[PDB]
Order: structure tokens, then C-alpha cells, then sequence
């Protein structure tokens, strides 16, 4: 009970026209290129009167209220393909959320998926429970594939609200779309049967908070340099400070030299002009929350974190638990530490924004994240 | 398939269709029909629960009951017939040669999918069981080939640069008088050495010099 | 300060000499736990960091490549190195193979040189696997391609035919033509990766 | 008088440091709030040559300059074996600004692994050389160390000489004859050099099934190590008591 | 949860002359005791600008509706130089009413108070420190919930809080040693010392405690009816000039 | 399900009420109304028994058709295991070519150091050469 | 771009000119000391001598520049224009505020006459 | 030809700062050492032009500027104050002719 790409669900026409809307014209003449290729419905000839229309510079309502009232709901396949190019166009809209997929002894999978045959087992596994209907593309600039799996449901067929799952291209970690209901989780179990095909895979989340657009996602927990470091260590995932071993050693890290401020040990802080070691001190901020050279706003924003700090002092546990919230958590600290009010001799490695978007438990000194 | 249906239609137009209008009034072919229409009067009139549209409808919902208690029995007696190698057993290409269309040949796969297949109309299971054994010394003889094949292609490869090197080294192309004449060169050699030893010993008559020649010949025909 | 300048001249060309073998160790501190002791007024480093820079040497451009850092700390109990911070992809299970080298636990030079080493025989692994096919490109043996990020799943074209390979650790484990005598055409090229140049000029002649 | 006393009284009464290569290592961790490798280049070249790669003596010799490239002679002399080491020189050519390498060639080579290390030496990438040459020094090192413990804890109740360089070693008692195979193989036609440990029983009439001798070599390898996995071999091949 | 406003007074006023006057302008019945309380009763004082006259003047009214019963706790000391200041709970009319009053008839000048951030961590310090009759102070413990909400740039970090349980708040005042002044010896060193935020500097917006009070900018939340000696001696000694 | 049926029919029918109203014209009237209400009591059982029969075989041969299609035999198994008999015999085949080829290049390997002379004059003047060296280097 | 390196030699400049007077200061009380082994007056003479030899080197700077379109010449000449463009408004305003001072003295002491003559009559009045 | 400027600007400085730092260590040595007609001798005896010109007018017109500012906003706060003090005058005046009025009916 699979559905095919010519049939054609109750939606509403209000709801495609405020969605058609959002979109630039060239896409628009494109799309309608394509879905007239695909099915048709009310060959160059037609193509007359859209070719024209967009050389004279015409209203965005005259070309959707053509594609619209030839189609005359469009059908499974345009609006996904709608809705998918709105993914494109808005990303930060929509609420991401990773899981990695471990398997037997423990170790992570890399997952290795072809985009053809994932789509048919995928959507014949979740045929035999709902009626399911799975589009697959891959986005332009990041190497993903974003998958989008949309379940329907009989009182025409009525449709529940999509569900996005984005796999990258050799990762163990795939976001999908927040949802907690029983159908986010049939499609992930499914997912997570389909993908397989030799040895068994679980997917076990790795975090509860959700990050906000697929770039930052994907700097964070995708195949990338960043994926680690991400805080003061972000020197290291750029290589800003070291050549190629054939490069020029007259100019040199250790030849040319570089300009630093003698630190304060004495604890001198809370008992308190010269504009160069104004211009140091926030060179000083800018390296210990960043690499080394708006203004404030991270590499990836972190909307929630919050820390459990369990040191031990004459063998007493003494936690604390640090808190924060924003749009922006560390940048929002970097600005803090620019107008004097938090000690930068003093900021801890967890705090200054190290393996960013994570929460847990600081024993020992060392960072472990929550499960 | 849709039985629910077949039982409410069957009753809705076999049973009632029937029983409504030939069973009442029909039956005077062989008659009045005032005591006709009596005694239809009375049989619509002391029946009216029974023949109505939702009491059907009940005894519809009990024949599905009932044939699907019925029905649960066969499923699981389906299931618990004679196996016959099912799914979950095999691997991934051997049901995938199943069903036709395998589209990516992999022989590492095949081998460990060839090498988990179990064991056990006799003529079949004969045939299933010389087979099995069949490709399981397929599988090894696939092995061993692999293994002798590195080791050759390792030999050989030794042996290109022995012979690389003395074609490089010996500037002449001329391998085989090499290999031919290697025992006459070194007996000119020991004889030129043994010259060289009868002069050492009624050379020098030292006893410092031939520690020196006795260090410098141990150190270059041991390193 | 001129002669200084010289043999700070010949100590970085030989730093440089000695990165040209690919694995160095770097020192470094972090700057947190930069602790002072105040009974002489001198500074200490509280727990011991060690860097590690993997840095791959590529052929199709003769140049080095982009250099993967590893870090370690020393841990504060336990007298034994952890793996810090890490620049490298995650299709290498970095942690996994600090787990399994000597047991889990890291303590003596060597034994975090076995494991950089294991990390570098990956990362020259996936060099040498995208170096083939970009090879292949150029001489225009096959058309225009597309590969993973490791170079483990690559599809290039024939004059015709799309091809589909599954590589592993330099061979060609699975083959995929599509467009009975496929199938000898996809045992074919299922053997090393060298031999998939060998064979791609065998057909063609 | 008093107050314009008071004005005249009041009227005529009216660090960042630079860091370079060699310093200390007390001004640079005073100065130390960046994420970056140390600066003191003495310090980064021990833990370059002391650490990471001990015993090994690695000194330029020349470096000149044309125009917009640089020349660079260099040796290395792999000092694992302190008897007898095997050296070899470099010449490297940059391109010193979107810097490649054009040439590089051997000037010499030490006449012992001239000819093991001749297929290697072909694949003109000469960092996987350099990596070869230091691995197989190694495990050469390696292998004369497990051979000399075999010998020392055996040299009593057996005769114990090697064979054809070192390449398998062979004991003999009472008689029966084993023979402990281990064969370092360059690569040529991974990249790192590989060994094999293989054995051989001879009971004095005969060989035994190699089969199941390289199954119980490769299980009471894979189980026990190398070092301590050869012991019981040779405990084995005694069978006097067990 | 009877939120308390706090409001100065100008002239040291004493409240036993024109009640009468209230009463009638009023028609009700208040009452008022007139007291001398003295903060830390440990001999270490030498009774040095160390009394309080404290008018705790309720008005004596049913108690179903807790809106309508408000307290007016004043305080005053003759030494201080802004003497004496008024504070009171509830959401009556009388309030306002006892202000107009009090406004008119002694000829004060009343402001309301604003808390700093370290005349808020004084407060919680004084705001646990528990009285008993055998002349000694104990320290009770409750499980402290600080509240920050500073002003970025582009709503970046927006609030954050840090928060603190009552093991590990017994824990660290244990740790710095004997002293009735946990919240500014032994937790706010340490939160600079292990997080590095100067406290005292960083913008305060609630200090806390878990179920016992609530302190605020201009407010403080409280359970009970009633202010302790030490909270009303530590706000009339913070607004001084 | 059968039971239920033959309940439904013979409750409503003419038998059911009549019998309790009950000249001789008037027997024969109710004798043959039974009579007629037998005979289509008869053909709607030979119904109903019909359709109960039809419909267990059409659900049992759905049943076996599912199961079927979730199952395998042991027929088809046989040709897909000969399809990987060949595919094993053909990669048998090109690795035995290719060991061919190999030992054919050291069977070229092996005719190029062949010495078919005089070897053993020749390990005698060696033998007596290094006799020589020896007793000229324990002489020294 | 050149904005950064133009405020760059605007703080340097001030940091040299602040040490170009620590320097004539530091060399005349040099002089004062090594020419042997202190007043108001005196002081108040070094002070008018270094005005005198920043004065000219004030105009040997401009006759050097001005006795056309060449490199850092226009910065100057603009600098030179744009000075001494608010003078008339600062002699305006100043001249508005002690009239304003003077309509306040008058104000305020018909204010006070009125209040002595209201404090009398109403304490005649008691 | 900015930078170059830069450049000797700076090296000038230097060269300012260690003839000061010399100054300042020879009135620490005579000092340490240490245990009329002549000051008009000195009045007798005695990179940079452009610095000072730039510097002293550019301060002379951001200054101009900032006391303008601040003398025209207490002008015109004087100036409302002094018409309010007007209008109170005229109504005290008023109420002290009619108390006076007031005085002679009583």
C-alpha cells in the first residue's frame, strides 16, 4: 500500500499558495518545468508563456497561480519537492537532532548509503504499517542527503506533519526532526532495520537539545575538522598557525615571532587607558573564546547548556550547576569577559566554549558528557 | 481478503432477500389471499427483532469472530510446518540471489554467506547436501589459491630485483655469463686473497699489524 | 643577534626535516591549568599535554597535505595519557583505536607512536584511495566522477557504462555494472586497486 | 601671603614582551594564553629527536638557494644497531612559495639494504621511504632482540645457530631439529615493511603436516604474544615432561 | 509568598504620637509594639551603634484573604544618617492610605529602595543566620539558586543561572571554616575561583534560596509573615551614605 | 459459524407462529406451509454450507499464498547456489591464469642460472683456497 | 584601509609629542643639575622658553609645507580650514551667557527684595 | 610612503625614549652620587612639526566643539529657568500689592 508519485492527497489550497509564496521565480519556472516533464496536466509549447513572463519581470501571484490552476493539492511528489525547496532556501526554520549508530561490540558505524535502493527498501518496510511515501535528495552545498518521510492516515488520505531525517555522507552520527510521537519512532526503528542489510544497528541518541540549522549541525557532529576541538582549540581544526614543512622558514612562527601580554598571576582582578594593551586584552578575549582573529557571534550558535561542575575539596563532593540559555551562549560570554565583568585569566576550558552544544558532568577535571 | 463484506452481503442478500417477500406471500400458488395477508401480517408482526438491520449486523460481527478464531489456527499452523531453510538464517546475497536482480557481485560476501549456510524428496536434500560441500571447497581452495598467489607474486617480485640490480650494476646485459662465470671470479678472487694473505704473513712479522688486519677483514667480512 | 638567528635558521629547516616524515610530537600546554607555586615565584605545568601532527605527503600534486592534530592529556589519577582533542573526520574511530591500542591504557612514548601510527595508515590509506581515481581522471581513462569523502564509494563512467565500486583497504571488494556476460565484466575488476588501471585499459583496446 | 603661598606650593609641587625562538621556557609559559605548540625551538627539536624518533642522527649538511627555489642536502644514519648501521643521503629541490617538490634523488646509499631497499626507493615518494626505512629498522631490531633472548634462554640444553642471515633460527636437541622462521619483506611491486614468523618440525625422519603446525603457531601466538609465544613452542618441541 | 516593598524614611519618626489619628482616620484598631533588638548578641559588639527600634504594626483583620493583611515592619537606629525605613507586605488600599498619613503628618520623604548585587548577597548572608533563645547563632542551610540576566549583544545570552545544593553549601562554608557569613567567605570565592565570573560584578536579578525566601532588585519574597533581625538590620545598614 | 446460521434462518420462519394457532381444509393448509417452509429451509442450508465452504478455501489458499511468499524452497535455492558454483568456478579459473602467467615468469627465471659444467674441481680449488686462508690466518 | 594606519599615527603622535616634552623638561632639569653637582619664577621661564620652541617649530612646519596635491599636504591644509570655524559661535555664545548671568542677577534680586518686604508685612501682620 | 612614515615616527620615538631613559638614569646616578646667574646662562642656550600641528589642532577643534555643546545646553536650560523665575516674580509681586490692600482694609 506503498503510494506512487502520481497520486494526489486532500491538501489545502491556502496552505500550497502561502507555501508557494516563499519561493524565488527561477526555482518556480524550474520546478514547473520539471513537474510538467514528470506528469503534465492542462511540450515546448507550453513552455511559451513562462519563458516570456519571467523576461518581462511579472508578479510572483500570476506564475503560482498558473502552477497552481493547472494542476487543479498538487499531488504527493510537488509538494514534496515544495517543501524541500523551502529546507533549501530557509534553513534556519527547522530543529535538528543527532543520533549515532553503534553497532554489535559497540563501535560506531559509517553509514554508506546509495540513495537509489535505500529508497525502496526503506519505504516497502514502513508500507506494511502506514501509508508512507519517502523523497530523497541531496542538498547543493552540504554533502548530505536529506531525506523526508511523510506518513498519511485515512479520517481522500488525510497527511500527518513530515519528518526529516538527514544522513551525511560517511558519519556515524544522522540527524533527524524533533518529534516524540509513535510514528518518529517507527520511522527511526525502520531507518535504523533498513540501513543494516548485514549486521544489526541501534541508534542511540547522543543529545537532548536540539540545534538550530543544518550548518551548525553539521560543523558540529558531521564529518568535519570541527567536529572536536570547536572552542579555543579552533586554531588546530583550521591550521592557521603552521605551513607546509617545504613552505619558507624566513617567515616563520618561531623566526618572525609574535606579540603577547605578560600574564597576571597574582590574583589582582577584583581590585579595580594605554590603548595597546586595550587593543591585547581583546585580542586576548578573541583567542581564548575563538581562534585567533558580528564580531561576537561563534562559529556555530548554541541556543541551551547546562554544566555540573563536581570538584572535591577535603573530601567532600561539592557540585555545582552552572546553567545558561540565549541565542547565542558563548558569544554572549565573550561579550561578558569584554566589558571587564568575568576574569579571562580564570575561564575554564568547558566554559570558554570547547566540545560545544554538549552538557554533562566535570569530574576530575575532565569533561564527560551527559547520556 | 474483505471477508467481513462477503459475510454482511451474503446475509443482506441470501438470507433476508429471501425470507422477505417470496417466504410470505408466494406460497399462495397453491391457495385466498386475505388469509394470505393474515398470516404475512402475522409473521412480519411476531418477528420484529430479529430479521432488523443492526441484529444482523451482531450476527455478522459473531460469523467474523468465529472465523477468526478459525483462522488464527491455520496461521499458526503456517508457520509451524516444515522448515525448509527460511529467512534470517541465510545471509544478505544468498536471499538476494533469491529474488533475482543482486546488481553488486562481491566474492568476500559470498564466501561468508557460503561458509553460514546450514545443513540437513531425499534426492533434493542429497543434492542440497553435495552442493553445500561442493562450495565449501570452493571457498577454500579460493583461499589457498590467494594466499599462494601473494607469496609467488612476492618471490617474484625478489626476484625482478635481483635482476634489475645486476642488469643495472653489471652494465652488460650479459646475466647468464654472470651467473656462469660466478665461480671463476671468486676462485680469482680467493687466489688474489691468498696472495694477499702469503704477503701479510712474510710482509710485516708484526704483532700489532696483523691485529689490525685481523679487526679490518673480520669487520668488513661480517659488516 | 645575527648568529642566533642563524642556528635558529638550521633548528627550524631541521624541525622541518624531521616533519617531512609524516608523525612528529609537538609540545604544548594548556593554559588553564597553568598553576604557580609561590613559595619561589616560579611557574609549573599542573597536568602534561602532548600534541601529535599527522601530516600525510600528497604525489598527484607533490605537495604536503592539510595537517590532522591530535592531542593528549595526561590524566590526574591515573599517570596515563587520554585523548584530548582530535582534528580528524570521523569516519576513523580515533577514540576506538586509542581504546585498543596496549589494552586502553597509554603511558610510554612508544606506545602513543603505534597508535599515531595506526591513525596515519588510515589517513595516507584514504590519500592513496582518492589519488588513484584523480589519476585515473586526468589520463580521461574515465569520465566525470563523483566520490565519497573517503573515497570509499566512488561511481565514474566508461564510454558507455556506469560503474559503481565499494573499495576497502587499497582492493575492490564489490562491483556494480549497470546500463550473464555483466557478470564476468564485474569479477573483472574485482581485484586490487592498481589492477582496476591494469583492467580498464584491457577492454577498451 | 598665605593663600598665594599654598598656590605656589601646589603650582611648582605639580608590560608586553616579544617572543622568538630560543628563550627560556619560564617567559614563555609566563606569557602563555594561546592554544598554540611552544615557541622554544630547542624544546620542540627534543621532543622531535629524543621522543619521537630516538636513534637516529639526522643532520643537514647543505642548503643553497637559485633565484626561487632551495636545495637541500641531507643524511640520515639509523643508529638502532650500534654495531653496523645503515645511512643514506637525500637531495631535495622546493619550489619555496606554493611550495612542491620537483626533484629529489639519492646521492648514496649504505651497501646493506641497497638492494632491500632498491623496489622501495622507485616509488618516488620519498616520506613513505624514509617511513619504511625507519619501520624496518626497527623490527630488524626487534627480531635479533626476541632471537638473542631465544638463544640465551635455550643455549644450554640445546645447540642453537642461526642460518642464512638471521632471516630463521634453529634448535636441536637429543634427535629433533626446529626451525623459527622470521622474514622482514620490503614492499614493492601497505607501505610499511611486514613480517612472518613461521615454523617447521623435524622429528629426525621426517617433516611434520605444515598445516597443523601453522595452526598451533598461529593459536599459541594469537593467544600468549611473541616473545613469550616462541618459549612455549620451544617448550613444546621438548615434550620431556610437558 | 507575601512579596515586601521597602521604602526609606527621612526623619527618625516615632509612632506613639497621631496613631490616634490613624485610628481615626482609618475607623479600624492597629496595633503596635514598641522594641529594642540588637543584632549579633555575641559580647564582641561593646554595644556600639548596635540597637534597633523596630514597629511591627499589623492591622487586626480577618485572615482568609492574605492579600488584605499587610504588616508594616519599620526599623530605625539614632546614629545612622538616613535613620529608619518602612517595609510591607500585601495588596491592600490601607497601604496607601498609611502612606498618605505618614506623609502628611511627620513631613518625611519616603524613595523606594533598589538592592545592589552585594547588598543582595548580604542579604541572603543574613537571611540564614537562625536565632535561638539560648543567646547563641546557628546557621541553617537551604539549597541556593543564584539568577543572572545580563545585556548582549543581540539577545546572545539572554539568562543563566548558577545554582548551588545545600550539601555542598554546608560543604564549602565547612571547608573556609567557622563564620557566620557563608555567601560572601566561602561560595563567592569559590564560584570566581572555579568559574572565573566576578559575581559581585555581573548583573544579579533573584538571589534564591529553595522554598525559605526569594530576594529580588526591589522585592523580597519571603514564607513566613515576619522579617528576621538580621535582614532588616543588613538594609537599613546598606542604604547609608 | 455453521451453527449460527441454521439458528438465524429456522427462528424466522413461517413454523415458528402458526404451529401455535392450531377444519380438516384448514391441516392441510398448515401441513403444506410446513412442508414448503422445509423445502426452502433445505436449499438455503445447502446455501449457506456452500458459501461457509467456498469462503474457508478461498481464506486457506490466501493464508498458504502468504506464507509462501514469506517462505523459500528448496528448488530455487539450488539455482541460485549453482549461479554462485559458477561465479566461485570462474574466479577459480582467472586466479589459476593468473598463477600460470606468474610461474611461468619464474620457469623464465629458472633456465638463467642454470651452470651445466664441471662444479666440483672448482669446489675443490675453493675448499683447498680457503684451507690456505685459514692456516695463513691461525699462522699469524 | 588607510583609516587604521591614520589613527595609528594619531596615537603615536601623541605619545610623541608627550615625550618630546618629557624630553625638554628632563634635559633643561638635566642642565640645571650637571651644571652644578628651583623656583616659581623660574619655572614659569622654562615653561614660556619650550612654548617659544614649539612655536617655531609650529612655523618652520608650515612655511616648509605651504612656501600642491602632494602626499600628506591636504590632510593638513583641510585640518588648517576646518579649526577655525567656530570661533564667531563661541564668541556668541559666551556673550549670550553673560547676559543671561545678568538678566539672572536682575531677576534674582528683585526676588529678594520681595521676599524681605513679604517676610516683614506678614510679620507685621502676625 | 604611510608606512614608512610609521616606521621612522616610531624609530624616532625610540631613539626619544632611550635619550629620556639616559636622561632619567644620569639624574639617578648624580643623585645616588649625592650625599643663581647660572639659570640665566641656561636661558640662553636651548619627525616633529607635522605630530604637534595635527595633534594641537585636532584637539583645538574637538574641544571647540565639546565646550559649545555644553555652554549652549546650559544656555538654554538658564534660559527656560530665568522665564519661570519671571513669571513667579510677576505673581508674587501681584499677591504681595494685594496683601498690601488687604493690610489697609483690616
Amino acid at each position: 500500500l506503498r503510494l506512487e508519485d502520481n497520486y494526489v492527497p486532500t491538501s489545502d489550497t491556502l496552505v500550497v499558495f502561502k507555501q508557494l509564496m516563499k519561493l524565488p521565480v527561477t526555482v518556480l519556472y524550474d520546478l514547473t518545468l520539471s513537474w510538467f516533464a514528470k506528469f503534465g496536466g492542462s511540450i515546448y509549447l507550453l513552455t511559451e508563456t513562462l519563458d516570456l513572463l519571467i523576461e518581462k519581470g511579472v508578479r510572483r501571484n500570476v506564475i503560482v497561480n498558473r502552477i497552481l490552476y493547472v494542476y487543479w493539492g498538487l499531488n504527493v511528489f510537488q509538494l514534496a519537492e515544495i517543501d524541500c525547496h523551502l529546507m533549501i532556501s530557509k534553513p534556519e526554520k527547522f530543529k535538528w537532532l543527532p543520533s549515532k549508530a553503534l553497532r554489535g561490540d559497540g563501535k560506531p558505524y559509517v553509514v554508506k548509503l546509495q540513495p537509489a535502493k535505500f529508497i525502496e527498501n526503506l519505504q516497502t518496510d514502513l508500507a506494511k504499517i502506514y501509508h508512507c511515501h519517502v523523497y530523497m535528495f541531496k542538498h547543493p552545498s552540504l554533502p548530505v542527503l536529506i531525506t523526508r518521510i511523510q506518513l498519511f492516515d485515512s479520517n481522500p488520505l488525510i497527511s500527518r506533519r513530515p519528518y526529516y531525517v538527514a544522513f551525511p555522507l560517511n558519519s556515524p552520527i544522522i540527524f533527524h526532526s524533533v518529534d516524540k510521537d509513535i510514528y518518529a519512532r517507527l520511522v527511526l526503528q525502520s531507518i535504523s532495520r533498513t540501513i543494516s542489510e548485514r549486521e544489526t544497528i541501534i541508534f542511540k541518541p547522543v543529545q537532548k537539545i536540539p540545534v538550530k540549522s543544518i550548518h551548525n549541525i553539521m560543523t558540529l557532529l558531521g564529518p568535519s575538522r570541527f567536529a572536536e576541538s570547536m572552542g579555543p582549540w579552533e586554531c588546530y581544526a583550521s591550521a592557521n598557525f603552521e605551513r607546509s614543512p617545504l613552505h619558507d622558514y624566513k617567515k616563520h612562527q618561531g623566526l618572525t615571532g609574535k606579540k603577547v601580554m605578560v600574564r597576571e598571576f597574582d590574583d589582582s582582578f577584583l581590585n579595580d587607558e594605554e590603548p595597546e594593551i586595550r587593543r591585547l586584552r581583546l585580542e586576548k578575549n578573541m583567542i581564548k573564546f575563538k581562534g585567533s582573529a558580528s564580531r561576537y557571534s561563534s562559529l556555530v550558535p548554541i541556543e541551551k547548556v547546562g554544566f555540573t561542575l563536581k570538584n572535591e575539596i577535603n573530601s567532600r563532593i561539592i557540585t555545582i550547576k552552572l546553567k545558561f540559555n540565549g541565542n547565542d551562549i558563548f558569544g554572549g560570554l565573550h561579550e561578558l569577559c569584554d566589558k571587564n565583568l568575568i576574569n579571562i585569566d580564570k575561564v575554564p576550558g568547558w566554559l570558554a566554549g570547547e566540545n560545544g552544544s554538549f552538557s554533562g558532568t566535570i569530574m576530575n577535571g575532565d569533561f564527560q558528557r551527559e547520556q | 481478503t474483505d471477508t467481513y463484506n462477503s459475510i454482511s452481503n451474503f446475509i443482506e442478500n441470501e438470507l433476508t432477500a429471501l425470507l422477505s417477500s417470496d417466504d410470505y406471500l408466494m406460497d399462495d400458488l397453491a391457495g385466498p389471499n386475505e388469509v394470505c395477508r393474515l398470516l404475512k401480517a402475522q409473521v412480519i408482526e411476531k418477528r420484529k427483532d430479529a430479521m432488523s438491520r443492526g441484529k444482523q449486523d451482531l450476527l455478522s460481527k459473531e460469523i467474523y469472530d468465529n472465523e477468526s478464531e478459525l483462522r488464527a489456527s491455520q496461521s499458526q499452523q503456517i508457520m509451524e510446518l516444515v522448515g525448509d531453510i527460511p529467512k534470517y538464517s541465510l545471509g544478505s546475497e544468498l536471499r538476494n540471489r533469491v529474488e533475482g536482480e543482486p546488481q553488486s557481485t562481491s566474492i568476500e560476501r559470498l564466501i561468508e554467506d557460503v561458509l553460514k549456510l546450514p545443513q540437513m524428496d531425499l534426492k533434493v536434500l542429497s543434492e542440497y547436501s553435495n552442493l553445500r560441500k561442493d562450495l565449501i571447497l570452493k571457498c577454500q581452495a579460493l583461499q589457498i589459491g590467494e594466499s599462494k598467489l601473494s607469496d609467488i607474486l612476492s618471490q617474484t617480485n625478489s626476484i625482478n630485483s635481483l635482476t634489475t640490480s645486476i642488469k643495472e650494476a653489471s652494465e652488460d646485459d650479459d646475466i647468464s655469463e654472470y651467473f656462469a662465470t660466478y665461480n671463476g671470479k671468486l676462485v680469482v678472487a680467493l687466489e688474489e686473497m691468498k696472495l694477499l694473505l702469503e704477503e701479510a704473513v712474510k710482509t710485516f712479522g708484526n704483532s700489532p699489524e696483523k691485529r689490525e688486519k685481523i679487526k679490518k677483514i673480520l669487520s668488513e667480512l661480517k659488516k | 643577534s645575527t648568529s642566533d638567528r642563524s642556528e635558529l635558521e638550521d633548528y627550524i629547516v631541521l624541525e622541518n626535516v624531521y616533519r617531512m616524515f609524516g608523525i612528529t610530537f609537538f609540545p604544548l600546554v594548556d593554559p588553564i591549568d597553568l598553576k604557580i607555586k609561590d613559595a619561589s615565584g616560579e611557574i609549573f605545568v599542573d597536568r602534561e599535554m602532548l600534541g601529535i601532527r599527522l601530516e600525510v605527503f600528497s604525489e598527484r600534486t607533490s605537495q604536503f597535505e592539510k595537517p590532522h592534530y591530535v592531542l593528549l592529556k595526561k590524566r590526574i589519577k591515573s599517570n596515563s595519557w587520554f585523548l584530548f582533542k582530535h582534528t580528524i573526520p570521523s569516519f576513523i574511530d580515533v577514540q576506538g583505536i586509542f581504546d585498543d591500542t596496549n589494552g586502553g591504557l597509554v603511558i610510554s612514548h612508544d606506545d602513543a607512536y603505534l597508535f599515531a601510527k595506526r591513525v596515519f595508515l588510515q589517513l595516507v590509506e584514504v590519500q592513496k584511495r582518492r589519488q588513484i581515481f584523480k589519476d585515473l581522471e586526468a589520463k580521461k581513462i574515465i569520465h566525470d566522477l563523483d566520490l565519497d569523502l573517503e573515497s570509499s564509494m566512488v561511481s565514474f563512467f566508461v564510454k558507455d557504462i556506469k560503474v559503481e565500486l565499494f573499495v576497502k583497504q587499497n582492493e575492490i571488494v564489490s562491483c556494480s555494472i549497470l546500463d550473464n556476460n555483466k557478470s564476468k565484466w564485474e569479477i573483472a575488476l574485482l581485484g586490487s586497486l592498481d589492477d582496476l588501471e591494469l583492467k580498464l585499459n584491457h577492454s577498451f583496446a | 601671603q598665605n593663600d598665594i603661598t599654598q598656590d605656589f606650593l601646589n603650582l611648582i609641587s605639580i608590560r608586553v614582551e616579544r617572543i622568538n625562538g630560543l628563550t627560556n621556557l619560564q617567559k614563555e609559559l609566563v606569557t602563555k594564553y594561546d592554544t598554540l605548540p611552544l615557541l622554544n625551538m630547542n624544546l620542540r627539536l627534543s621532543y622531535l629527536r629524543d621522543h619521537t624518533y630516538p636513534h637516529l642522527q639526522v643532520s643537514v649538511q647543505s642548503r643553497d638557494r637559485v633565484h626561487g627555489i632551495e636545495v637541500l642536502v641531507v643524511n640520515y644514519k639509523f643508529c638502532r644497531n650500534t654495531m653496523n648501521p645503515f645511512e643514506i643521503q637525500f637531495k631535495m629541490f622546493y619550489k619555496f612559495e606554493d611550495s612542491t617538490l620537483l626533484k629529489w634523488e639519492i646521492l648514496r646509499i649504505s651497501t646493506n639494504v641497497r638492494l632491500k631497499a632498491k623496489q622501495l626507493l622507485a616509488t618516488r615518494n620519498f616520506q613513505k621511504c624514509l617511513l619504511s626505512l625507519y619501520e624496518f629498522d626497527k623490527i630488524k631490531s626487534k627480531k635479533t632482540g626476541i632471537f638473542q633472548n631465544l638463544i640465551n634462554l635455550l643455549k644450554r640444553k640445546t645447540r642453537c645457530y642461526l642460518m642464512n642471515n638471521s632471516d630463521s633460527l634453529i634448535v636441536e636437541r637429543v634427535t629433533i631439529k626446529l626451525q623459527i622462521n622470521f622474514i622482514i619483506t620490503m614492499p614493492g611491486e601497505c607501505f610499511l615493511p611486514m613480517s612472518k614468523i613461521s615454523i617447521a618440525l623435524w622429528k629426525g625422519g621426517e617433516r611434520f603436516n605444515q598445516i597443523d603446525l601453522d595452526e598451533i603457531c598461529y593459536g599459541l601466538i594469537k593467544e600468549y604474544g611473541v616473545k613469550t609465544g616462541l618459549k612455549e613452542i620451544c617448550n613444546v618441541c621438548l615434550f620431556p615432561d610437558m | 509568598p507575601y512579596t515586601w516593598k521597602f521604602l526609606g524614611i527621612s526623619k527618625q519618626l516615632s509612632l506613639e504620637n497621631g496613631i490616634a489619628k490613624l485610628n481615626q482616620l482609618l475607623n479600624l484598631e492597629v496595633d503596635l509594639d514598641i522594641q529594642t533588638i540588637r543584632v549579633p548578641s555575641d559580647p564582641d559588639g561593646g554595644t556600639a551603634a548596635d540597637e534597633y527600634i523596630r514597629y511591627e504594626m499589623r492591622l487586626d483583620i480577618s485572615n482568609l484573604d492574605e492579600g488584605t493583611y499587610s504588616k508594616f515592619i519599620f526599623l530605625g537606629n539614632s546614629k545612622m544618617e538616613v535613620p529608619m525605613f518602612l517595609c510591607y507586605c500585601g495588596t491592600d488600599n490601607r497601604n496607601e492610605v498609611v502612606l498618605q498619613w505618614l506623609k502628611a503628618e511627620y513631613g518625611v520623604i519616603m524613595w523606594p529602595i533598589k538592592f545592589e548585587q552585594k547588598t543582595m548577597i548580604k542579604l541572603a548572608d543574613a537571611s540564614i543566620v537562625h536565632v535561638t533563645k539560648e543567646n547563641i547563632e546557628q546557621i541553617t542551610w537551604f539549597s541556593s539558586k543564584l539568577y543572572f540576566e545580563p545585556e548582549t549583544q543581540d539577545k546572545n545570552l539572554r539568562q543563566f543561572s548558577i545554582e548551588i545544593p545545600r550539601e555542598s553549601c554546608e560543604g564549602l562554608a565547612l571547608g573556609y571554616g567557622n563564620t557566620m557569613h557563608p555567601y560572601n567567605d566561602a561560595i563567592v570565592p569559590y564560584i570566581y575561583n572555579e568559574t572565573g565570573m566576578a559575581v559581585e560584578r555581573l548583573p544579579l536579578t533573584s538571589v534564591i534560596l529553595a522554598g525559605h525566601t526569594k530576594i529580588m532588585r526591589e522585592s523580597i519574597v519571603t514564607s513566613t509573615r515576619s522579617l528576621r533581625n538580621r535582614v532588616l538590620a543588613v538594609v537599613l545598614q546598606s542604604i547609608q551614605f | 459459524s455453521e451453527q449460527l446460521l441454521h439458528n438465524y434462518v429456522s427462528d424466522s420462519l413461517l413454523t415458528t407462529l402458526i404451529s401455535f394457532q392450531e377444519e380438516q381444509q384448514l391441516q392441510h393448509w398448515y401441513e403444506l406451509l410446513q412442508a414448503r417452509d422445509a423445502r426452502v429451509t433445505s436449499e438455503l442450508e445447502a446455501r449457506i454450507k456452500q458459501f461457509f465452504i467456498t469462503l474457508r478455501s478461498r481464506l486457506l489458499r490466501f493464508l498458504e499464498s502468504e506464507q509462501l511468499s514469506h517462505s523459500l524452497s528448496l528448488e530455487t535455492l539450488i539455482d541460485a547456489l549453482y549461479k554462485i558454483n559458477d561465479l566461485l568456478q570462474q574466479r577459480l579459473q582467472i586466479l589459476d591464469d593468473a598463477i600460470q602467467e606468474k610461474t611461468s615468469e619464474l620457469a623464465e627465471f629458472e633456465n638463467m642460472v642454470r651452470s651445466p659444467s664441471a662444479g666440483d674441481n672448482a669446489i675443490p680449488g675453493l675448499l683447498q683456497i680457503i684451507q690456505s686462508y685459514i692456516n695463513l690466518l691461525e699462522e699469524n | 584601509s588607510s583609516e587604521k594606519q591614520w589613527e595609528r599615527i594619531q596615537q603615536l603622535e601623541k605619545e610623541h609629542v608627550e615625550v618630546y616634552r618629557e624630553l625638554l623638561i628632563t634635559l633643561d632639569r638635566l642642565y640645571l643639575i650637571r651644571r652644578h653637582n628651583l623656583s616659581h619664577t623660574q619655572q614659569r621661564l622654562l615653561e614660556i622658553r619650550h612654548q617659544l620652541q614649539i612655536n617655531l617649530e609650529k612655523t618652520a612646519l608650515l612655511i616648509r609645507l605651504l612656501e600642491n596635491t602632494n602626499v600628506l599636504f591636504t590632510k593638513l591644509q583641510n585640518l588648517l580650514e576646518e579649526s577655525n570655524s567656530l570661533d564667531y559661535e563661541l564668541l556668541q555664545s559666551l556673550g549670550a551667557q553673560s547676559s543671561l548671568h545678568k538678566q539672572l542677577i536682575e531677576s534674582r534680586a528683585e526676588r529678594d527684595e520681595l521676599m524681605s518686604k513679604l517676610i516683614e508685612l506678614s510679620s507685621k501682620f502676625p | 610612503v604611510l608606512d614608512v612614515y610609521i616606521k621612522n615616527l616610531e624609530n624616532q620615538i625610540g631613539n626619544k625614549r632611550y635619550f629620556l631613559k639616559q636622561a632619567q638614569g644620569a639624574i639617578d646616578e648624580i643623585t645616588k652620587r649625592s650625599l643663581s646667574e647660572v639659570f640665566t646662562e641656561l636661558l640662553r642656550k636651548p619627525p616633529i612639526g607635522f605630530s604637534l600641528t595635527s595633534n594641537f589642532l585636532s584637539l583645538r577643534a574637538q574641544s571647540s566643539s565639546e565646550w559649545l555643546s555644553l555652554m549652549n545646553d546650559q544656555s538654554v536650560d538658564q534660559k527656560a529657568m530665568l522665564l519661570l523665575q519671571n513669571n513667579i516674580n510677576s505673581d508674587l509681586k501681584e499677591l504681595l500689592r494685594k496683601l498690601q490692600h488687604q493690610m489697609t482694609i483690616m
